[PDB]
RNA sequence: GGUUGCGGCCAUAUCUACCAGAAAGCACCGUUUCCCGUCCGAUCAACUGUAGUUAAGCUGGUAAGAGCCUGACCGAGUAGUGUAGUGGGUGACCAUACGCGAAACUCAGGUGCUGCAAUCU
RNA sequence: GAAGACAUUGUCAGGUGGGGAGUUUGGCUGGGGCGGCACAUCUGUUAAACGAUAACGCAGAUGUCCUAAGGGGGGCUCAUGGAGAACAGAAAUCUCCAGUAGAACAAAAGGGUAAAAGCCCCCUUGAUUUUGAUUUUCAGUGUGAAUACAAACCAUGAAAGUGUGGCCUAUCGAUCCUUUAGUCCCUCGGAAUUUGAGGCUAGAGGUGCCAGAAAAGUUACCACAGGGAUAACUGGCUUGUG
RNA sequence: GUGAUUUCUGCCCAGUGCUCUGAAUGUCAAAGUGAAGAAAUUCAACCAAGCGCGGGUAAACGGCGGGAGUUAUGACU
RNA sequence: GUCGAAUUUGGGUAUAGGGGCGAAAGACUAAUCGAACCAUCUAGUAGCUGGUUCCUGCCGAAGUUUCCCUCAGGAUAGCAGAAGCUCGUAUCAGUUUUAUGAGGUAAAGCGAAUGAUUAGAGGUUCCGGGGUCGAAAUGACCUUGACCUAUUCUCAAACUUUAAAUAUGUAAGAAGUCCUUGUUACUUAAUUGAACGUGGACAUUUGAAUGAAGAGCUUUUAGUGGGCCAUUUUUGGUAAGCAGAACUGGCGAUGCGGGAUGAACCGAACGUAGAGUUAAGGUGCCGGAAUACACGCUCAUCAGACACCACAAAAGGUGUUAG
RNA sequence: CACGGACCAAGGAGUCUAACGUCUAUGCGAGUGUUUGGGUGUAAAACCCAUACGCGUAAUGAAAGUGAACGUAGGUUGGGGCCUCGCAAGAGGUGCACAAUCGACCGAUCCUGAUGUCUUCGGAUGGAUUUGAGUAAGAGCAUAGCUGUUGGGACCCGAAAG
């Protein structure tokens, strides 16, 4: 019937990988409430560095 | 089991927006309109050698009933249902508890 | 395998009636003598029978008392090598419809025995079955050659009986024997108290009835039936109450 | 240093028994019109700090007490266990090599510490 | 001669119809059959201190019940033991001291709970609307069950808060067709009006063999394609003493 | 269907079949008739045989037990 | 066996395939009958057997997960090959160390709670769970018993205060640290926080050890989806070359040296050759290699000789030896 | 001690086509495809060609329908290569593809309802933990090739039946 022989040698044949971390991780499943300010947030702050600092 | 007669439920209507009182009765079958779709391959091709076309139901350990409570909102009249359970008698109105 | 044949007896509903009627009507005629030894199951018991002949004696002790089903099986071992003498197996199963259930009948069976209308409950239950209709008296037999080629079930057990209370009995005068078509007027043991919600319904309790008096019932109204029968039934002709039995504390 | 208000860690702070507590503070106690709550102004409510009290509460001290918590070349490198051998034994199981390492118990010592605001012979 | 607008014959309709035709007659399995559900699930164990992990292993539960047994708030403390009170006692009502839960929490089992999640009262419907994100079984698809928010309207409380159903772990279901409830929205394709019919969006008819066929037997007259054998060795097994 | 002759052939019509110069209003198709509607349609009474109720039949299929009450009984109940 | 008749037979003639004919056997119908022969639709269908044609080179598996009237079969996931693509110390690893987490089995514990079991003696309104009965309810007849009533001692996979080993999560920095102050419609009594930043500082010991035949990524497709053996931990079964699991290695797919012989044990994994040293095993002779050395023990009228492995039990024996 | 094989020569099994997926080669490239047909010919060859049609340059909705630039077609983090500087190490500027992320535009659903208006039409502007096989200086079309899929007798031989 199930037997669990054999099935860690053939993970660990590619091996076990991690999911990479990148920067800058996805918003969705963060609170909308805080997406909702950090859309207008990242808005005046380029605008604010397109102007003054150039 | 009972539900009311009467409900004070939710509109989208595009005047209402709120909650507005309904009423509810229950689940009937009128007659059930072959100019649904998939009765003339029979009224066409059941005629035929090849003859009774469409097959039944026979396997009837089947059990249970629509239960429908409808909400016929008493200001604008139109519909969007309500669910209710895995139910086997409805009345509704009396026997309030 | 010393047990070397078997009767197995079940019944499906989980509160088994005629089972355990079945139980001490065998302790009366001591029809069980030739037991090995008795083994419960989930559903029923299990008898061990030594010899053939003996589990054969029982089935027929058993068609004359409850209907029941049969059939039988083998199985092999090891052959005395004088030319030769398997161990066999019966499967007893009693029909599960109780004494005082409600039943609503397929339509081409009801029209056989006697027109009697589909809404019936049950009567007596013998060798045969028996179903009798409550408002208007009229018995029809079920034999088991005619249900199990059709098998149905039960429309509510027992644990749907309802506490009723007597207000007064109206005597309409037609009856075989069962002081007949009382046509009681009753209400819940729920409503009485704080409500007037009446209902007024023919029952065969005639005679047993009388005023101020409980009774247990059936009632179609706010409970739960499912039954595909039932569905193909004129909702306008089922009654609200079917009056059942009386409690009658008779002391303390 | 002693009390009060609000706490953190939650018995080293609990439990049982007796014994002490100037000061201020808490407490017991006084009354029943209003607000309120009961069978009952006892709890709860209001009113007075006036008539009276440390008897309790609480705080502190003691007891070869029960309990709890830290320590141990205490138990004991014992039990158990990872790995190794063409090691032993008919087996049951036991030795050895490289490693990890307990517990109850025994004995010793301990019996609240402390943050903010305020008030006091 | 007889018979007569009936009979016969034609067409449709109901009954009867193994005399005949077609087809089906589940799976797992210490052989199949019988019994059983290990087929959808849940608790304790098997299980060898993450997780995972089998058996027709073991002790058991579910196909329900509930406008309160859901939501909020306030007050109060339980099983039992001891000492006292007309009838009154082994057990009525009342009283007091001791009382870490030995009680109760709709039900199996294991967790959880003492100014409460128990018990008794007070007001109530959040057991509502819109649809996304996540966790469990998992291919990281479905279904059921659950967790944390966002936008609306509310309930309770003086207030902080709490509430998107039962204190947590189980209590349930696709395409097809059916029908009802929201826009009174879209179309009926030569152009209109009214019935009728077809659509989108959310839900109940339900398959319990539970990722879901419409289905009784027998064959010793038997046929076809294949697959299993055959006995005499567990690890040394066998002998004379319950 | 039994299987020469001789000699006998008991009891039962509930069940399943079969049957009927038997009561009739329960069930009940198409066509037809009535009502409502602009019309398609919808609803209602009407309603043949058969089924159902009632009667007959075992040299038709078939069946021939148990509990008592005074302890062996072709006893009575 | 019968042999003067229900006898035997020639020719004529009739009945034809779901049809005929039968003094009944499912018999016979041209060596064909539980549905004849011939041609065609027909190369009928098949999860089931059998077979499948040249060489060399490189790489190289799986009998497991979920779903199916599914278990002799398929889809999906894994394993594998190929074609490669963007770059070239990337930051990763079947591993340790340090720093912290989690666990509740071994052992300990029972004069720190719980805790079975086997058997049960009587208790008519201290219950009534149920069964048949009954023109009723002052209602009978029954059974598991409602009740353990005043008993003791012993433990456990579904008992616990304490709690190893082995396995296991996370961290050991450039996407990081600090200083200065920009953005917002969220948040705060408050530009206070939050989140993301501008500008400035910090450099190769830039934040443990060791290694890296490059790292990262994508398409696409074959076969497989009947597994067995061993040590150790184990459940069912008295006990099985028995039935079902757990981690690792192997056989299957794999030769060679050793165990006489042997799919699984021991050594060791294969291009073609030469010299050298060894593994496991062995050195009386077969049979290459010491009838080498050294201390003892043992005599058998069935001695004994090397793990897996093909043999053995209790208990006796002035046989012998050392204690 | 499972099944087939007494010997030898000859014959003997993954083919063909319709529609397609990935990859590879070539032509042309916002286009591409002459060969249904016509013109010519040394004649089933070769050569030349109009008009359409196919697929592509636009999606989305069940539909009536509407239908893709706030901007150096955007901001940030990495990114080959080139440019500048330095003798070098490095520092600085620009940074294609491609990976991650926050936005903007179009369709769908729910909302917001301006100037107007045949008083019920019309849909300006602004939104949203939603939804799409999209836009965001196009890449496809045609022929051929191996591998793979489906329908065909479909790798060859085989039933009991109808």
């Amino acid at each position: 019937n199930h037997t669990a022989h054999n099935q860690t040698r053939k993970a660990h044949r590619n091996g076990i990988k991690k999911p990479k971390t990148y920067k800058y991780p996805s918003l969705k499943g963060v609170d909308p409430k805080f997406r909702r300010n950090h859309k207008h947030a990242l808005h005046g702050t380029a605008k604010a560095l397109a102007a003054a600092k150039k | 089991v009972n539900v009311p007669k009467t409900r004070k439920t939710y509109c989208k209507g595009k005047t209402c927006r709120k909650h507005t009182q309904h009423k509810v009765t229950q689940y009937k079958a009128g007659k059930a309109s072959l100019f649904a779709q998939g009765k003339r391959r029979y009224d066409r091709k059941q005629s035929g050698f090849g003859g009774q076309t469409k097959p039944v139901f026979h396997k009837k350990a089947k059990t249970t009933k629509k239960v429908v409570l409808r909400l016929e909102c008493v200001k604008c009249k139109t519909r969007a249902q309500l669910t209710l359970k895995r139910c086997k008698h409805f009345e509704l109105g009396g026997e309030k508890k | 395998n010393t047990w070397r044949a078997t009767v197995q007896i079940r019944q499906k509903v989980p509160h088994k009636r005629t089972f355990l009627f079945l139980e001490q009507l065998i302790l009366k005629h001591n029809a069980h003598v030739d037991t090995i030894s008795i083994s419960e199951a989930k559903d029923g018991l299990d008898f061990f029978y030594a010899q053939k002949n003996h589990a054969v004696k029982m089935i027929d002790f058993l068609n004359a008392v409850v209907p029941i089903k049969h059939k039988k099986s083998e199985e092999l071992i090891s052959q005395d090598t004088t030319g030769a003498t398997y161990k066999f197996s019966y499967s007893v199963e009693i029909v599960p419809i109780c004494k005082d259930d409600l039943v609503v009948l397929p339509k081409k069976l009801a029209k056989s025995m006697g027109n009697i209308s589909q809404f019936v409950l049950c009567s007596k239950i013998s060798n045969t079955v028996q179903f009798m209709d409550p408002t208007t008296l009229q018995t029809a037999d079920l034999s088991p050659s005619v249900y199990w080629r059709a098998p149905f079930n039960a429309l509510a057990d027992v644990t749907q009986l309802v506490e009723f209370i007597v207000l007064d009995v109206d005597s309409t005068g037609i009856s075989r024997g069962n002081r007949v078509l009382a046509d009681i007027t009753v209400a819940r043991t729920s409503d009485l108290g704080v409500n007037d919600q009446v209902y007024y319904v023919r029952s065969h309790l005639g005679g047993i009835c009388h005023a101020g008096d409980s009774v247990m019932g059936y009632f179609i109204a706010n409970s739960n039936y499912n039954s595909d029968l039932f569905d193909g039934l004129n909702i306008d002709y089922v009654p609200d109450v079917v009056l059942v039995k009386k409690l009658y504390q008779r002391k303390s």
